[PDB]
């Protein structure tokens, strides 16, 4: 879909990170609030049927 | 200007000097002036830099560390490659500009901090960035923070030291 | 040799000590052509 | 790779916290 | 997976915005514990003495030799 | 076991007190979500799982405080230990050079530290019961049991501070004076970690040389604890850090 | 160099010579002959800063001395007269009209 | 690349990347250097220049192994002048690429001297004179005078 | 060539993915102007040598 | 950061902290008080005898650590200071060794201390150009005298309408 709305950070400092398994969009959608800043107009869908 | 242009019986070429004494006898090492664009390259020792910054602050005192704010860098390289604004660095940049803009009367021509750009190389900035005829260049030596070096896509000229002939 | 420090030789020195970012552009003139928004517009867009 | 997991772990953890 | 790659919308870009992955990608130590040897040498001796009599003089007898005869 | 690490910030530092109000409210509404304002200046949260932290921040951003807040990536809280015994000694002496403390370090076995975690070895017993437990199960020395002073980090901490140097040990006047501060400094070093400020686990420290200033007065009493933890660090870091 | 002064001395054709404060030993001020100093300012020099045309120190008279002479001080009666090594400049002596 | 306008490390880097992606091109390039040493006279100076610069890029990127030097016998009568110019441009590229120090260092390490023998003669004194004079020629006086030092000590 | 927005504005990460350019009817392989132009840094070395040996 | 001055915002080789909590490098803070008696941490002028010296320890690395705990003091570690003794021991050190006990004595020496003498110093949880010109201006200011031609030559009337539909005039608004 067309995007809904449209400098520096410290948590993104590449000296302080450990990438053991690289984040992917499946994770960013499974856990909307853990894996995303400013998650707005979001539904949190989950199912352990 | 007469050391750069060399003795009238034996002129120099674009960016050459006659010996090494004369070349290293002054802070201004290179100067090119495109039609009305000015690119100057200074090389300061520790005490030349300290005195310059002293006389700068004496007149335009910055007690509130707001020199860091006006400084404009190139938001086209990654922050790993931009300029790093430490106190000594941005203060040298501003002192150098303040000292060059004082040589030019204001009724003749002037020079503005908003359209200019100063770039320091020190023990904190290993990159020297400049911006010439249409190009946006950034020089990084091998001795300084290149543990890692490649030879890759052509965007990277490999400058070479014409005395020892080693890159 | 006593010397002369580098940049002492030059012909000119401080051109305006007083000028310290006073507001020529931050006063509101109610004149269309001589206002300082127009001076900025004109000098940005004409060459 | 595995020989250096704790090496990095320390470097990055102190880099955030320990200095 | 839009993994932070590609366009937001391939609409006004002149491409279909199709993405793919770059297929060509790849000295006290002995002395400190000697007194620890001497330690249980006094302890268990008066223990193996109290096991065989706890008058504390028969055991102070057993320990003193275990202290002196050893430390020689 | 809470193990997941999440640092959080407001986008504009201005509304940090409101973000603090929100972190209060989540700390009160959650049982073991544990927050700490870490020495780096930051706000870290320690939690259980992905779904846990998800609904945490769901409520945080949804109800308690409505600022925009940045969130770092998840990481772990760590542990520190050794692999083999401190082959030599660095020994610390008080600022006023009054007390020389020689101690070394080595690894315990996992099981007994497990029992320390199980509350099975509760030293709320008498040293006699301590000895029964220890020598009974894992061929500990009875005198080693006599030598066990304490356990480090807190009520249940898997490391052990032991005192074994007999002739100077029977200085129960000066040592039985100094045991308190000794334990303070021990649990200090154990909790604050020698390397990365995370907890140590399952490690044995043994005091072998306690040269005490005669009348270990407030000079000792005060300037003794950092000396003690420096002994701890010397042993550990000297002969064999591990993560 | 090395805080050490001999007989080398300088006299100031400008003002505000702050780079010397702490290098060069201020000890005096000239109140007569600064017209001579402006002349000496105006002479034409090589790029050595060395004049083409000579300026010389023709005599010296002690207008006031409160310092006692050390014993060994041989003050001579008259000018020891200017010999060729000192006199012939390899340059233009002031006499020659140009 | 051999037929190119001029040398540009595009083609080097490309076939070298293939070599990086599997061994087939690694041993393939073993034979590729072998074969250009066999048929290197076959070109003009232009083509030979880009060829030497090619193998040189390979080498200092270590895509070819410094072993291959076995096929380089530095006797006068074994060395075509074409081979001489080839190895001239080659080693100038190596030193002016790597810097001279570690060039000397690797051209020193013994584990590769088995290959290097054909380049640095101590056994045969005639091609010793000749080949050390050639290292003189290209101006790597270090290597030159070290090994003719050993030949000084020899008799 | 496309690379990982976050670390792309941070540290010159590499090239992971390849967005596509204009849309051509099939495989079709249309050539490039860049491959028929010759880089500067190599012309400057040519000219060096060429005029040196002409002198 | 930790061990740099504040008015200079640069490093201090010899420190003298403020009785309020920051680093006032005495070598230039005495220039600041001997040229304008005020303080940069607070623009209000503050008395002289308050600027006491400080003791930042040093290890085999020389770093300005804390002596007691041997803890390297950087921009994260909490640093307290003890005024009367002249020594600064880590804030955690002083706290758990004197704010548990009741021996409110010094942190390096045998000296007592006052229950308010410890203050937090660092806590991230809180024209003669040439003869031509000289002689020129001489002769100019000499021989030059006032001018003649351009001296002279430099309903309603209509100056408003004129100067308004013409920029080439001086603006009258009345």
């Amino acid at each position: 879909f067309e995007p809904l709305v449209r400098d520096w950070n410290e948590f993104n400092d590449i000296n302080k990170i450990i990438i053991r398994q690289p984040i992917r969009t499946e994770y960013k959608i499974a856990f909307p609030y853990l894996y995303n800043n400013l998650p707005h107009h979001v539904h949190l869908t989950w199912y352990h049927t | 200007a007469s050391e750069m242009a060399g003795p009238p019986q034996m002129p120099n070429d674009f960016l050459s000097f006659q010996d090494i004494a004369t070349e290293a006898a002054h802070p201004i090492r290179l100067f090119c002036r495109y039609i009305d664009r000015i690119h100057i390259f200074f090389r300061f020792t520790a005490d030349e830099a300290r005195d310059l910054i002293q006389r700068y602050l004496t007149e335009h005192p910055d007690p509130n560390n707001e020199n860091i704010v006006g400084y404009n860098n190139k938001k086209c390289w990654p922050r790993d490659a931009r300029m790093r604004l430490m106190k000594h660095d941005v203060n040298l940049g501003r002192a150098v500009f303040w000292d060059i803009k004082n040589r030019l009367p204001r009724s003749v021509t002037t020079v503005q901090w908003e359209n200019s750009f100063v770039s320091v190389y020190s023990k904190d900035n290993p990159n020297l960035l400049f911006n010439m005829c249409g190009f946006e260049c950034r020089i990084l030596p091998k001795c300084r923070t290149s543990y890692e070096e490649f030879t890759h896509k052509d965007g990277v000229w490999n400058l070479q030291n014409e005395v020892t002939k080693e890159r | 040799k006593v010397k002369r420090r580098w940049d002492d030789d030059v012909v000119f020195k401080n051109c305006a000590k007083g000028v310290d970012d006073q507001k020529k552009d931050k006063r509101f003139v109610n004149d269309t052509l001589r206002s300082e928004f127009h001076k900025k517009f004109m000098e940005k867009y004409i060459k | 790779p595995a020989p250096h997991l704790a090496r990095e772990f320390m470097i990055k953890t102190r880099r955030r916290k320990g200095l | 997976m839009y993994n932070g790659i590609g366009l937001p919308t391939p609409r006004g870009s002149g491409t279909n915005g199709y993405v793919q992955r770059n297929l060509s990608l790849v000295p006290d130590i002995l002395d400190h514990e000697r007194k620890r040897r001497v330690e249980l040498r006094c302890l268990e001796l008066e223990e193996m003495m109290e096991e065989q009599g706890y008058e504390e003089q028969q055991i102070q007898e057993k320990v003193a030799t275990f202290r002196l005869m050893l430390l020689e | 076991t809470s193990v997941i690490k999440i640092a959080v910030e407001p986008v504009n530092p201005s509304e940090l007190p409101k973000m603090l109000d929100g972190l209060r409210k989540v700390n009160k509404s959650y049982p073991s979500l544990t927050t700490k304002v870490e020495e780096s200046g930051e706000h870290v949260i320690l939690g259980t799982g992905e779904l846990y932290l998800d609904c945490v921040m769901h409520d945080l951003r949804k109800m308690y405080s409505e600022i925009d807040i940045k969130v770092a990536d998840p990481v772990v809280t760590f542990c520190e230990t050794v692999v083999e015994t401190s082959s030599l000694k660095c020994f610390a002496e008080t600022p006023n050079k009054k007390n020389k403390i020689t101690m070394i370090a080595e690894p315990l076995e996992k099981g007994l530290a497990e029992d320390i975690e199980n509350e099975v070895v509760q030293i709320t017993w008498n040293r006699k019961k301590l000895g029964e437990f220890f020598q009974t199960k894992y061929d500990w020395d009875l005198l080693a049991a006599r030598s066990i002073w304490a356990f480090g980090p807190d009520a249940t901490g898997p490391n052990i501070l032991v005192d074994d140097t007999l002739p100077s040990e029977v200085d129960k006047a000066l040592l039985g004076s100094v045991k308190d501060s000794i334990v303070q400094g021990f649990q200090w070093g154990t909790r604050e970690g020698p390397l990365c400020d995370e907890l140590i686990r399952n490690v044995k420290f043994k005091i072998l040389d306690a040269v005490v200033a005669q009348e270990p007065l407030h000079r000792g009493g005060g300037q003794i604890i950092p000396t003690a933890r420096r002994v701890v660090y010397s042993a550990f870091l000297m002969a064999t850090p591990r993560l | 160099g090395s805080d050490q002064h001999g007989s080398q001395f300088l006299i100031t054709t400008g003002e505000n010579l702050d780079y010397l404060d702490g290098v060069h030993t201020v000890f005096g001020e000239v109140t007569e002959g600064m017209d001579i100093i402006k002349k000496i300012n105006e002479t034409f020099v090589d790029k050595d800063f060395v004049p083409y045309q000579d300026i010389r120190i023709n005599h010296t008279v002690i207008l006031d001395d409160p310092f006692d002479d050390p014993p060994d001080l041989l003050i001579p009666d008259r000018s020891p007269e200017p010999t060729r090594e000192q006199l012939d400049s390899g340059r233009i002596g002031a006499d020659e009209e140009i | 690349c051999a037929q190119q306008r001029t040398y540009e490390k595009f083609f080097g880097l490309l076939a070298g990347r293939f070599c990086m992606l599997k061994k087939e091109y690694m041993e393939s390039f073993e034979g590729i250097f072998k074969e250009q040493y066999d048929t290197i006279h076959r070109l003009e100076t232009n083509k030979l220049r880009n060829v030497a610069k090619m193998f040189a890029h390979l080498l200092y990127t270590d895509s070819l192994p410094w072993s291959v030097l076995e096929c380089i016998k530095l006797s006068e009568e074994t060395t075509t002048s074409s081979s001489r110019i080839f190895v001239k441009i080659f080693f100038q590229e190596l030193c002016e690429y790597m810097g001279l120090p570690k060039l000397n260092a690797r051209l020193k390490d013994e584990t590769l001297q088995p290959f290097f023998e054909g380049l640095l003669p101590r056994d045969n004194p005639r091609n010793t004179r000749f080949a050390i004079n050639f290292f003189t020629s290209i101006g790597l006086g270090g290597l030159t005078d070290e090994l003719r030092e050993h030949l000084k000590n020899t008799p | 060539p496309q690379s990982d927005l976050r670390w792309s504005k941070q540290t010159d990460v590499g090239i992971t993915h390849f967005r596509s350019g204009m849309s051509h009817e099939e495989d079709q392989l249309i050539p490039n102007l860049y491959r028929y132009i010759q880089p500067w840094e190599s012309e400057f070395i040519d000219s060096q040598r060429v005029w040196a040996e002409y002198a | 950061p930790f061990d740099h001055c504040s008015l200079s915002l640069q490093p201090f080789v010899y420190p003298v902290c403020t009785p309020d909590g920051i680093v006032f490098d005495l070598l230039n803070i005495v220039p600041w008080l001997k040229k304008y008696g005020t303080n940069p941490s607070n623009g209000e002028k503050l008395d002289g005898r308050s600027l006491i010296k400080l003791n930042f320890s040093k290890n085999s690395e020389g770093k300005y650590h804390c002596p007691v705990l041997f803890t390297v003091f950087t921009n994260n570690t909490h640093i307290v200071a003890v005024r009367t003794t002249g020594n600064v021991y880590a804030y955690e050190a002083v706290e758990q060794l004197n704010i548990k006990a009741k021996n409110f004595r010094d942190l390096l020496t045998d000296e007592p201390f006052s229950r308010q003498d410890i203050i937090t110093l660092q806590d991230p949880t809180n024209k003669n150009t040439n003869a031509e010109t000289r002689e020129t201006l001489q002769e100019l200011y000499k021989e030059f005298k006032g001018d003649e031609i351009l001296a002279a030559t430099m309903y309603s009337t209509g100056k408003v309408s004129a100067s308004f539909t013409s920029t080439a005039m001086v603006p009258e608004t009345t």
